[PDB]
């Protein structure tokens, strides 16, 4: 029933910027309730959402499972490992979903599945490790008959045998050196002459352009074996945050980051207030550390450090204010007393 | 002195001399009077690089004031034989065996420099002896310069007369100039 | 069963 | 009567396309196996071996045999499979889910057909802990491939020298292997022959030429190889079957898609030439029949983002162009 | 510290640590605080052979 | 002695043959003494490329 429109402001609340990922997700999951409706057969279509650090992939899963009405989980490809092992076993997310259905297994079936940190269990090589890789190429090939649709053991709390043919699967993962592998295939104009195409840093193709252009074979040399990037066909790339993004996050969402301090302050008994042209720096700060939205925290704690170390002794303090110059460490944040 | 530059590699850094380097990176120099020695030498060169990768394109500098025809054949042939593409790239100079080896490069991939020099000429060659054995390697440079005449025409599209009547006499070529007679493609004055 | 937990070598 | 190979063909020719001669194979052993079965010299059982690469219909052929076959079928994966005594899983397992179709009837299973999916992933490794999954899980297969009696809980005794097993995989690297003992060059002389990337044959044309010895550099012990005789292989596609898959199968993308517009409320059109360009970027993708799913879904996202949001729409068809991405869907109203 | 299914101490065990002080009481032990020393050596140096796997 | 995860040992081996001395008394081991011998043989060769087990 709910449209992807809806969807997609939902998650426009928690998420800045990632409209084509909202696309992707927003369309699945209705078509997930549509194709739950109807009882030929319909298959689904796996994601694989491919993005820098900080750019928003598990964060857009926490305001899916919100507003899902089915069972939804977040797992991790870390902790799995390939059967016989030590590890955890991969039929465990099956397991973890049924927690969250109240072990219903016809409600766990038509269920959506998220798996961070996908990228961790890539093969080191495109051609096929000499040893037994338990963490990793062991992991993609525990799962594609996850994926796919097969039936899977569960011990309840005899075993239920719960099937995946239905259930949808989201991997997610910060594909980091997957841009140099695009940069090869689509520049191929590398060398010394006159006739090659030497590019300076700046001014050439950035990680976030590149992973637009990302297609099987490259994801095959990162280290993702084939049979396993068929079963995930819906590839849905995030950008890097721009310096316009990360100054709405600041603000716009309600859990946003100023909120945050907003709230540490008050509770305290102090209001904090941050003046439109420091938000404007801490993003230029921000992009230099390369580590995405996440920045923002090493920037605002570094700036209001003293202030919280000395406001807790000071008394009769009522306001904070932040201008620009704080952020770059010329000036002191303003009091005011009552 | 060639200097001996390094090379970053994930296996480790490995000291290349400064041409081996730029072989590595499919670039040839054909610097010097072409010989019988530097043209088996760059023979070998082509033929290495076409093994490697048959499918990018070759660049081969030329800054050579001419040399023996013969030497040079011996680089035209092997050009055209292997599959891939041999840019011909005019720096300084290309004589009668340097524009001869430009222009043999593969249309649209020939480039000169704009203050670059290209000048042709007809076969210079002599014999001394019986009467007989001079019409002899007479008539074997007569069917050089006919059969030069007939690949310069191929590659730069002029007619074999037009050419005889500007390679009778030395004749000298500014980048621009060598462009409308067909001889390089295009320049390149900068980035 | 038991469990095995791979030792790398090297 | 009992059915003909021809009949099977048939059967399996509406689900799969392009597989002429894997298809032959199959048929040709399960109607030696109901032959079999009414003859209850003693016959024997080829085993099969399915080699083809990522989307060429393997599992597919399976799941379409158990359809139309009576006998009892299993789909197993060897990922799942351990040596004995450990805690991932038993090879005898296998028999037990066969039980679940038979009603615990062993006259009944032993006439059976069995499958093994991702048998490549269950290779033997160049390191000296015990490979579990590997090198252990073929000496048991073996023992139940050649045919013993095998304890299984309801224990009971279940014989397998009358079960069938077809077992197969997406052997990855394997066509790099038969490269090196068939491919043969790599001079720098005139003489000498270059590769020419455009000339070097495809896996599935380096597939054909495969070997047992070949098998055994991949990693597979050769006892297991020889007790599997036959081997078929599967060509990688076709783009004039990519074209079939989305049109002649019953369950094909485009049937899915209309059925999802339709309970929506719109018909979904296709355009014969939309089809030609979309296998054309399948094939590119190097990832089967699968990777057609997401091209499709591209072209599509926009509208079925936008679609529930639009009124009084009844049809919407797609061109050429939509594929591509320079043109936009059309959309006809009511 | 090591990757899972390998000979090394598990990542989780600092939480089972954290328990023990917590007297099991994981209400009282998500609200704690936890000190990794020696945490530049898990740093993968620099250009070594990818084919094995830094596990540590 | 060899790094966390190979095959070759552990360090806290060494702790296990000191309360077999100890007859598995904690209190009496935490208050005991260890001779490593052949200390020089985990030594290095400045930083390395990869990682040294031993
Ligand atoms: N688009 C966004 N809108 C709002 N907050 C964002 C956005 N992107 C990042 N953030 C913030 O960054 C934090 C982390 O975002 P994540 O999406 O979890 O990072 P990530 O993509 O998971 O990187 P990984 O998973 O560690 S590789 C969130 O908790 C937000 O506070
Ligand atoms: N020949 C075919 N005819 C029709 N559909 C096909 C064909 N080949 C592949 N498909 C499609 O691909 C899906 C699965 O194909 P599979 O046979 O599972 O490929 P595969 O050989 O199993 O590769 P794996 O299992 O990942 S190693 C089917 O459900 C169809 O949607
Ligand atoms: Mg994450
Ligand atoms: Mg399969």
């Amino acid at each position: 029933l709910p449209t992807p429109h809806e969807i997609r402001n939902h998650l426009d609340d928690y998420v800045i910027g990632q409209e084509q990922a909202k696309k992707v997700l927003a369309v699945a999951v209705y078509n997930h309730y549509k194709r739950l409706r109807n009882g030929v057969e319909l298959g689904k279509s796996n994601i694989l959402l491919i993005g820098p650090t900080g750019s928003g992939k598990t964060l857009l899963a926490e305001t899916l499972a919100r507003l899902l009405d089915v069972p939804f989980t977040m797992a991790d490809a870390t902790t799995l490992t390939e059967a016989g092992y030590v590890g955890e076993d991969v039929e465990n997310i099956i397991q973890k979903l049924l927690q969250k259905s109240d072990y219903d297994v016809q409600k766990a079936q038509r269920g959506i599945v998220y798996i961070d940190e996908i990228d961790k269990i890539s093969r080191k090589s495109d051609n096929p490790s000499i040893t037994r890789d338990v963490s990793g190429e062991g992991v993609q090939q525990a799962l594609l008959k996850l994926i796919e649709g097969t039936v899977a053991a569960v011990p309840p709390q005899e075993f239920l045998q719960v099937d995946t043919s239905k259930i949808l699967f989201i991997c997610g993962g910060a594909f980091a050196g997957l841009d140099k592998v695009i940069s090869h295939r689509v520049e191929t104009g590398s060398g010394i002459g006159f006739g090659a195409t030497v590019k300076a840093k700046s001014d050439k193709a950035s990680e976030g352009e590149l992973l637009a252009q990302v297609e099987p074979e490259d994801l095959i040399k990162f280290g993702l074996i084939p049979e396993f990037i068929g079963r995930l066909p819906v590839v849905a790339t995030l950008n890097e945050l721009s310096e316009e993004a990360l100054i709405q996050i600041l603000k716009e969402p309600k859990n946003a980051l100023t909120k945050q301090y907003q709230a540490l302050f008050n509770l305290e008994g102090v209001d904090l207030e941050f003046r439109d042209e420091a938000l404007d720096a801490i993003a230029k700060k921000a992009m230099a550390r390369k580590t995405g939205a996440r920045g923002l925290r090493s920037i605002v704690e570094a700036a209001l450090l003293d202030t919280m170390y000395d406001l807790p002794s000071m008394e009769d303090v009522e306001k904070v204010v932040i201008d620009e110059s704080v952020i770059d460490g010329q000036s002191e944040p303003l009091l005011i007393y009552g | 002195l060639v200097p001996m530059v390094i090379e970053q590699t994930s296996r480790g850094e490995r000291s290349f001399d400064i041409y081996s380097r730029l072989l590595k990176e499919r670039v040839i120099f054909l610097t010097g009077q072409v010989e019988d020695h530097m043209a088996n030498l760059i023979v070998a060169q082509m033929l290495f690089l076409e093994a490697e990768n048959p499918e990018k394109d070759i660049y081969l500098y030329i800054n050579s004031p001419g040399g023996v025809i013969t030497a040079g054949m011996s680089i035209y042939d092997t050009m055209q034989f292997i599959k891939p593409d041999v840019s011909t790239i005019c720096m300084g100079q290309a004589a009668s065996m340097g524009a001869f080896l430009l222009t043999a490069g593969a249309k649209g991939k020939r480039f000169c420099l704009p203050n670059s020099r290209v000048m042709i000429h007809q076969p210079l060659g002599g014999y001394q002896g019986q009467a007989t054995d001079i019409e002899i390697h007479a008539r074997e440079i007569l069917k050089v310069k006919g059969r030069m005449n007939e690949l310069m025409a191929l590659h730069t599209g002029q007619s074999l007369e037009q050419i005889e009547r500007d390679t009778e006499r030395d004749r000298f070529l500014s980048a621009p100039e060598a462009v409308e007679y067909g001889l390089v493609d295009s320049i390149l004055t900068h980035r | 069963g038991g469990s095995e937990n791979y030792a790398l070598a090297a």
